[PDB]
């Protein structure tokens, strides 16, 4: 069970922005919802509590909502000060816990928003000689700076073996990020193909290699 | 209003052991039961489970099994997170905070104090070991590129410390290099990748090749990278 966020939500100054979070009848359906604000290097601080309750301190700016089994975070009056990751939370039945969402970054926008470029390489011949197998996903050339990457094989789910950084500017001043999925050779070969997704504001792109 | 205080930043190595404390500062320490949270570097948040300040019993997240211990001492208002055998991918910042029951409705009392948190413990896993790098060939591929070119480029896996830097045919070639950021993994090493786009009509007769350079290990790799 996971509580999916986008990883990436933006305006400009003074714009509303509206942050999702998508789960299901056994964690945001049966269960109240809580969103943290967290600013780069600081803890997470409550904004939202029960669906749409604020705590002291906290402006009608943001508010919250739950409809079934999303919910969702809107931020009016955007400024620079919100610029954070966001993340909701609820109990999952299923876990038997309380499960976070991916938590979504909130950019003013700077820049027009700008698409990401996906070059995925598969395991060179001679890394599969040295029993091993890495595939490279290079992401370019877009902003905001957060994107979702999603492995998959033979276009189910993988989560283990993923590496992933966070992203940075290059020198054209649009962000770049890099993951690695790590495969034994002979999953490698055993499998029809494998994907790399990856998901930023309006955008997914997908690039699949084969053996 | 509630503070707690963690203790600070641990450096162990792997198969030791770490015991973090989470002190209550300024308020009565059984008011409120005591959430852990995980967070790797530059990612999300992860519930570990929490900790009963009444009774003591905690509960974990299905994540976390025999390594992780929850327990308390209401001598001095302090809960503690223990983990043994550490191994590198359980490094990041581990934070307590105070948490809200389930509850039915929201006719229900609250208090803000039930969910506000510490300021982490950084607990870095590392064996320090220097490893130098493995380099493997990207072979040139057209599929992402502008008409006419193709990408090509250098895999530069499992280092320790950084830095690794990459040229391109002895740094005669500099046009449209990325050498990208790299990534530290769950292993406590380094990878990285250095990308190029060069022109297609190239690819029959001219030779590209990354230097990659590892000072802390002394070694330097060059790779000729071959349709
Ligand atoms: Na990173
Ligand atoms: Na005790
Ligand atoms: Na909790
Ligand atoms: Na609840």
């Amino acid at each position: 069970s996971v509580l999916t966020q986008p990883p990436s939500a933006s305006g400009t100054p003074g714009q509303s922005v509206n942050i999702s979070c998508s789960g299901s009848s056994s964690n945001i359906g049966n269960s109240y919802v809580y969103w943290y604000q967290q600013l780069p290097g600081t803890a997470p601080k409550l904004l939202i509590y029960r669906n749409n309750r604020r705590p002291s301190g906290v402006p009608d700016r943001f508010s919250g909502s739950k409809s079934d089994t999303s919910a969702s975070l809107a931020i009016s009056g955007l400024r620079s000060e919100d610029e954070a990751d966001y993340y909701c939370a609820t109990w999952d039945d299923s876990l038997s816990g309380r499960l976070f969402g991916g938590g979504t970054k909130l950019t003013v926008l700077g820049q027009p928003k700008a698409a990401p470029s996906v070059t995925l390489f598969p395991p060179s011949s001679e890394e599969l000689q040295a029993n091993k197998a890495t595939l490279v996903c290079l992401i370019s050339d877009f902003y905001p700076g957060a994107v979702t990457v999603a492995w998959k094989a033979d276009s189910s789910p993988v989560k283990a073996g993923v590496e992933t950084t966070t992203p940075s500017k290059q020198s054209n001043n649009k962000y770049a990020a890099s993951s690695y999925l790590s495969l034994t050779p002979e999953q490698w070969k055993s499998h029809r193909s494998y994907s790399c997704q990856v998901t930023h504001e309006g955008s997914t792109v997908e690039k699949t290699v084969a053996p | 209003q509630v503070h707690l205080v963690q203790s600070g930043s641990e450096l162990k190595k792997p198969g030791a052991s770490v015991k973090v404390s989470c002190k209550a500062s300024g308020y009565s320490f059984s008011r409120y039961g005591i959430k852990w949270v995980r967070q790797a570097p530059g990612q999300g948040l992860e519930w570990m489970g929490w900790i009963n300040t009444r009774s003591g019993v905690p509960a974990y997240a299905q994540g976390f099994t025999g390594r992780f211990v929850f327990s308390l001492d209401t001598s001095v208002d302090t809960a503690f997170l223990e983990i043994s055998s550490l191994k590198t991918e359980d490094t990041g910042i581990y934070y307590c905070a105070t948490r809200p029951p389930r509850f039915y409705d929201k006719t229900e009392y609250w208090e803000d104090g039930f969910d506000v948190w510490g300021r982490g413990t950084l607990v870095t896993v590392s064996s320090a070991s220097t490893k130098g790098p493995s380099v493997f060939p990207l072979a040139p591929s057209s599929k992402s590129t502008s008409g006419g070119t193709a990408a090509l480029g250098c895999l530069v896996k499992d280092y320790f410390p950084e830095p690794v830097t990459v040229s391109w045919n002895s740094g005669a070639l500099t046009s449209g290099v990325h050498t990208f950021p790299a990534v530290l993994q769950s292993s406590g090493l380094y990878s990285l990748s250095s990308v190029v786009t060069v022109p297609s009509s190239s690819l029959g007769t001219q030779t590209y090749i990354c230097n990659v350079n590892h000072k802390p290990s002394n070694t330097k790799v060059d790779k000729r990278v071959e349709p």
